[PDB]
């Protein structure tokens, strides 16, 4: 716990985070993208989040669209099984 | 403060309500107004054995009666007749 | 043995003088021009906005505190001058505000009513100061607070002087959870669509009331929502009576219509479990000797004449009678005891330029009322005090300062009425605004600045004149006079009684006439809190 | 046993990345910009005033500060940008006074001093302001207060806003007494020529030192004294040291000058007879393990990026150490335990928008908080509320209410620091300036409003167009974007951080360099009062 | 301004109903069955003994209580039924004492007298109970104590369950001294011999009377002429209770109410009704709002969110003039019940209103998504609330008491001032059916992880005997021969019940409450 | 408690466990869903501190 082990031992599925208004997507319908590279950044409120991919594979397909609502805590980029 | 207070009251005289704006006056008097029509009423309760009677005065004309507030209705019995008011309940 | 008789003060005045009749005349315009003022003001927002209202079901806030309070209770309204003529353009009569101390359910409390027909209820900065005076006032004397919440929120423009400071609109949550915690009920009543401001106000108290169909509780109103985060949703299903009584559990009690509120706030008041209890004596309360109405020919409307103090201390308390300390020392300055509607009270007035013998006069009798727990009055027609050479000498202001130390100190009630010129030092030594009395009030005559129009003039004539020959410059006599004449003009208009109270400065002008009434029911309403030991600084001998 | 190893927060960051040079670079400019005006404003009133001032053989304020405070000793200026541009053609360094903290004879004071080269020492509102909020901090902090009065009363022009009000000048004598009252020394130097207002502070205050020939005290100077009455005197003969200290009897010592009046100021002070204790525990003191220039890259200058406030964290806490309170639930809101010179303190910092979840947990901290009587300190970083139909439902704002109570209501000594954005009821939620923080800093690149300059445009948009359809009226889309576009602009001047210091809203803008050194001496000088119980009022469950 | 109309709670049953007759009935029998027995408990030790105790000129303990108190003043004994079947083949008659509060020279008092005929006064650990309770009554709502003694001590079979713990008899003796620290009086009359060390209780009571030839504290005329023990000399019982009352009027108290107080009002209701409303059987459910309607003044109730968490019901009545907050079950509690709850209790602790708590809980409401949603952790802020609140709390069950709900309804356990049980209640952990299921299931778990085999026909044959045994354990007189949940109260008698608890209670001033961390 | 530790995995609260919730309701739901480290710390909020094991 000392050296921090314990810290790396997080995952969870992407979500949005909070209800707002998706601006743009990085990833379209099928696409090979690495963990941490953006998929889409959402404007909720005054500030700005993009969207870090969680896992390296590639995206199933794209729940939202750019000028669309999104809820909060809702899937945005479905990632085909490996 | 610098103002009149006005007081707006509704009886149930029979099957018709009745609208009546009630003024304050500072002198102790009340000047009350119906439709189109203006009284100046002053007045006090006092009782006599068991039987609570009003003396009133309206636009100078004074009168007296036994007054019963019973439920949402209020009785005025005098020589002249006996008059039957019902107050609105509240829905 | 109470019965001992005793002098009483006050004399019968002369009607048949001119200086009467015309003192008469000039306080009776006067005050015919504060009540059609009074009145244009209470007549609300506007016609168009008062036909909206009614139209939409609601009640107008005037029907509400009336059919809140207990009836043919008397209403003691604060402040219906705020914002008169505040803003250039902008009309905003109460401030958009209403308080005042009813009594609701046999106890006494402070209403707060928004008025929806002025700007929608938005919240003009006079309406922020109105409202933390009320709440401030209610805390002082222990009162329970009721909100009619009906507001838009902050007035868009002009935020900076709502938003950010201190005394700005997050004052109003301080001020509530303090006063929740120490006791002091709160009961919000969210009789229409309050705003993200609004919203908290009924979180806040300890009791919510909201209307069926009419009240809507929203952190965000649509629009802002849509702003925000673009979440397009109607008013009543973001917020609304079934939904915060059923699901959010924000509401704590649901009310068909405004008269079910008003009754179910009532029955709130009644379950509070409070009982009034009082540390003063008590007396049967005895009318004055005089008529009240003979203060317009006593006092006029002309500061520079002269009137005794005594003659207002006559027509205002109870019998008449009147105890004076040290009558023939620092004569200037009326000291005594005395009883309004049965309540004992230190009554400390002023009938000359104060002097080192006034002050100390004054310094005793407070400390005198300190000790015993008596209520102190202060009438205020200063002008200033003893300036000079031999008067410095003495120590005029070692004096003056340690009157103005031991008001400051002071715990017992204290209530402030200026009848005349306040200004200087002076206005400090017989309790300002600045010192916290409990209530202020002003007569229609009374005119309040840092000095007369005049004297401020040749203050900065000689200056000027003084500074530039010392530089070398020249100082024409003629630029002296120009700069003089404006000077006049400005001191006169802030002076005026409108313009002190258009800022909250003054709980309001009273009538002199109802002078007594209003003094009696602020004692009463100021003798709910317990009085606590008064501790003072060091005395400077 | 207190020597278990711990693990430490904080990461090194990447300096070859172009977002921190690019950071870097705008907040170093920002840095630079800050240091250039604030030598301007200590340069003082002007170099003719400067001239006249030393050839008076008075010492220059800040001299006179240096030579007062214990040699070596930091001191702790506030508000040192009140009163920038404040007026439109006036210039108040400063605003015309200086306070600060600093260590007296081993003990902490607080300093008010007037410079007397900014228009002769006259009183400008935002004066009075500044004078009252550092008597409000010595008062809560309990501080003894030393007055360097030499000042030429309230500036006669803009009186109505300097003289009448509660917060007006007369606080100050308010303030004085009840400090003096509650065993608070108050020490009043006169080092020059004071007026009507400046001649009642040294009768109130507990010791005077009033200098042989400059120091002159009189009631009402030779200009008001002709004014009032017409009498010529010299200045004195009408107030001076030697009539002072023997005929008068105000002057309580006798000093040649500048120094000898330091010299038996601080004289005075050993003679309080006053020991400083600590409540909370201590441990020893040790730095952060990581630079605190860093932050310049960390954070940047543009607020539409998001930092992790945990760096800011690890870079001002004793060894980086931090424990973490409920790290995985509301995780937007960041709470937990560290130490800063030694003294426990409770983080509360923001690092997104605010959820129903973060204001429960920062509930549930505040109490634990003041259970264990722990300073806290608040990090803001907030843009505003959730909004949202949903988040209605789950009653976000009576999360965001409890919240807001436990922050009003809490006792512990609490320090805010905006570090960016503040909006909204995130403000007041994260212990606004309205809920009375012992101090209040922030960085040169926070933005405070009511909302973004854009929403705000956008409900006033929204409410105009659709009041105009109701109406029948017709509102023209061009009119919209014509009335959008001032908004952007006017809500960006509002929020610029000079802006906001100019008035007092907040004690002053600092280097986030220098923001261990500025917090540690806050929480140093806030220590002196005792921790009070905290009583809550109710919790809204 | 008092005379705003105000609506009234309550409803009229339809007697007609087939329902009504039956659930009358199941009442009316259960009363019955409860007077007869309480009957023959007031019977006494036996006829031998009282023929004994009468042939020695004393006074039966009953006897005593009545010329005590104030003439005509209604007595409240507490307890009645403790020791009813407690033990396998010994009777022991309400325990062996007597406890109630009466009025005793226009002041209320705690009266604790032995019962000589049973055993002959020796102490059971019951009676050590309910003494203690007594004591423990008396100095929460600081009322003086009168102890008559007519004491054989400790009995001495069973002495390792009386003499040694700290709830033994030695706190009885602690319990004096404290109440005479905090000045609550102590008065003991020593009406019967003390064969035993019973001395004590009377030389630490501030005043003791002893009659000349019936009371030993070992000779009557040695302590009341040499020893000095004896503050008063009785000649016979009567002349000790005379004694007794003008001791008691010489005690300068007076009783000062904090609480607001107004006119009372009879409810508009019947109480006979309840009957009825209520029944017998605990799977029906019947509105609380009836009960409150026919035990509050005037049937005026003020009800508090109303439609949120609706399972619970929470507002402001008056009983007898008294302000109080009631607090009833209409079902499962759920987060929203004891949210509201939490925040009633709050309101209440801070405007210094005493609690009144209705229990008819059937336990916690159990699920993934309600585990979810900190179902636990909700039903703790409503328990911590309840525990740290200091205003007069009374605990009344007029149905179930299963598991945690018991503990946030102001169960046994969190010190209410008074606990009644209506003779229909039912208390246990859980229902009997639900705990035989668990233990089922877990003992066939283990046996598959070790891999033994658990029978079907076994598992039922264990599952028989925890359904009866459950059973027994919440009939009411089990839990009031313990002297858990002090006596059984007919519910016509409830407002009346509640009325004198109340008027008790508010002898002791009211302290101001500290809550403790609200996890939020 | 004012502060809670709870370890990932074998610390499990429930106020009911499986076998209770299934005789009380008939309710089928596995130990960790229905109370576990990550539940109580992520969603109720319940636990205060998430522990790998005994030792942390
Ligand atoms: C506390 C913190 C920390 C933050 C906040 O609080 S941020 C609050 C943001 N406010 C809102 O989100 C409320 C937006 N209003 C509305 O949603 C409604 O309007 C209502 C609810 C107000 C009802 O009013 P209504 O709709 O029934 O009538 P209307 O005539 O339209 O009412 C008057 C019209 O409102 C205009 N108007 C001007 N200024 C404002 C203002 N500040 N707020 C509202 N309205 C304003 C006025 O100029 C015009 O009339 P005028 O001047 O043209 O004649
Ligand atoms: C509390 C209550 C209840 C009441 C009161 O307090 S009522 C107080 C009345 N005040 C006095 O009675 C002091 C009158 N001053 C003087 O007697 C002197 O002046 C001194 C003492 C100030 C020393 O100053 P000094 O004489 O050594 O130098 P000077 O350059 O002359 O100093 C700057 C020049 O003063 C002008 N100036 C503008 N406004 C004021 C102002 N309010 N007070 C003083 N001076 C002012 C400035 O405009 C010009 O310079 P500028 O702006 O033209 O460049
Ligand atoms: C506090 C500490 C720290 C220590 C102590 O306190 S150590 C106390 C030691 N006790 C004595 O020293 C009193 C010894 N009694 C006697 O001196 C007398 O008896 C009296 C005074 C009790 C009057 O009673 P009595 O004499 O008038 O009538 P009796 O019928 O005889 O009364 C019933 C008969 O007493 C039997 N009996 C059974 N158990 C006991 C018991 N514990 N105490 C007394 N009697 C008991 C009962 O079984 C039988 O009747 P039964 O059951 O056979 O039908
Ligand atoms: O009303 C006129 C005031 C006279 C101005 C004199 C100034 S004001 C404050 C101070 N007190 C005095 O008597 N003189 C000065
Ligand atoms: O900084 C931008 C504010 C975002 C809108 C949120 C609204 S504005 C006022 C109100 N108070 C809040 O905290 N949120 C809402
Ligand atoms: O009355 C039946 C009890 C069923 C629910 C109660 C179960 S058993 C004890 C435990 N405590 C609770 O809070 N719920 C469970």
């Amino acid at each position: 716990y000392l050296s921090s082990v314990s810290s790396q031992e997080t995952q969870g599925g992407p979500l949005a985070p909070m209800t707002g208004t998706i601006e743009k997507v990085f990833v379209k319908a099928g696409d090979k993208v690495k963990a941490g590279d953006s998929l889409m950044v959402m404007i909720a409120m005054k500030m700005e989040h993009t969207i870090k991919s969680p896992k390296d594979g590639t995206v199933k397909k794209v729940f939202y669209r750019e000028g669309a609502q999104a809820n909060r805590h809702t899937p945005l980029v479905e990632f085909e099984e490996e | 403060l610098n103002i009149s207070y006005t007081r707006n009251m509704t009886l149930k005289d029979g099957k018709n309500n009745v609208a009546i704006a009630v003024t304050y006056n500072h002198d102790g008097s009340y000047s009350m107004q119906i439709e189109d029509k203006t009284f100046q009423v002053l007045g006090n309760l006092y009782s006599e054995g068991d039987c609570t009677y009003l003396k009133c005065s309206v636009n100078g004309v004074a009168s007296k009666a036994k007054l019963i507030i019973l439920e949402n209705t209020i009785y005025l019995f005098s020589k002249e007749g006996s008059i039957e008011i019902d107050i609105p309940v509240p829905k | 043995y109470h019965g001992d008789s005793v002098a009483s003060l006050g004399t019968q005045p002369d009607l048949g003088s001119a200086l009467y009749q015309e003192n008469y005349k000039q306080m009776k315009a006067l005050v015919n021009q504060l009540h059609e003022r009074v009145e244009h003001i209470k007549l609300g927002g506007g016609e168009k906005a008062r036909a909206l209202h009614i139209s939409r079901g609601k009640l107008l806030p005037r029907e509400r505190i009336d059919n809140l309070i207990d009836p043919g209770s008397p209403f003691l309204e604060l402040s219906q001058f705020a914002g008169y003529q505040l803003y250039d353009n902008e009309e905003v009569p109460g401030g958009g505000i209403i308080t005042g101390i009813g009594r609701v359910s046999g106890v006494e409390c402070m209403i707060i009513a928004n008025d929806a027909t002025v700007k929608g209820g938005a919240y003009y900065p006079v309406t922020v100061k109105k409202q933390l005076r009320a709440q401030e006032i209610a805390m002082q004397n222990r009162l329970p607070c009721i909100y009619l919440v009906d507001s838009g929120g902050a007035y868009l423009p002009r935020q900076a002087d709502v938003f950010p400071d201190r005394d700005h609109f997050g004052r109003t949550f301080y001020n509530q959870a303090i006063m929740s915690s120490k006791n002091i009920a709160q009961i919000a009543v969210v009789m229409g669509s309050c705003t993200a401001g609004g919203a908290y106000v009924p979180a806040m108290a300890d009791e919510n009331i909201i209307v069926r169909k009419q009240g809507t509780i929203f952190l965000a109103g649509p629009p802002l929502v849509k702003a925000a985060t673009g979440e397009e949703v109607s008013a009543e299903d973001l917020g609304g009576a079934d939904l915060h009584c059923r699901k959010s559990g924000v509401s704590d009690h649901w009310a068909l219509d405004d008269h079910h509120a008003l009754h179910l706030t009532r029955k709130v008041v009644r379950n509070l479990n409070y009982q009034k209890k009082l540390d003063v004596t008590i007396e049967p309360s005895e009318e004055p000797l005089f008529p009240a109405d003979e203060l317009y020919g006593i006092v006029g409307a002309n500061l520079k004449r002269s009137f005794d103090v005594r003659e207002v201390i006559a027509r205002i308390v109870d019998g008449s009678r009147f105890t004076e300390f040290k009558a023939f020392y620092g004569d200037t300055l009326v000291t005594g005891f005395a009883r309004i509607f049965g309540y004992p009270v230190g009554i400390v007035g002023n009938n000359g330029v104060l002097f080192s013998e006034s002050a100390k006069k004054g310094t005793h009798f407070v400390q005198l009322c300190c000790q015993r727990n008596i209520p102190l009055l202060f009438l205020q027609n200063i002008t200033g005090f003893m300036v000079g050479r031999e008067y410095e000498a003495e120590g005029i202001a070692k004096d003056g300062a340690k009157m103005v130390a031991a008001v400051a100190c002071a715990q017992v009630p204290k209530i402030t009425l200026i009848i005349g010129g306040s200004y200087g030092a002076g206005n400090y030594g017989m309790c300002g605004r600045a010192y916290s009395p409990r209530f202020l009030y002003i007569w229609p005559n009374a005119r309040i600045s840092v000095m007369g129009g005049e004297q401020a003039a040749n203050v900065l004539a000689t200056i000027t004149k003084d500074q530039r020959a010392r530089e070398g410059k020249q100082f024409s006599s003629a630029d002296e006079a120009a700069l003089k004449e404006p000077i006049i003009k400005k001191f006169e208009e802030e002076g005026n009684p409108y313009y002190s109270s258009a800022r909250v400065w003054d709980d309001g002008i009273i009538d002199p006439a109802d002078t007594r009434l209003v003094l009696g029911l602020s004692f009463s309403a100021a003798l709910n809190a317990p009085i606590e030991k008064t501790d003072f600084g060091i005395f400077r001998m």
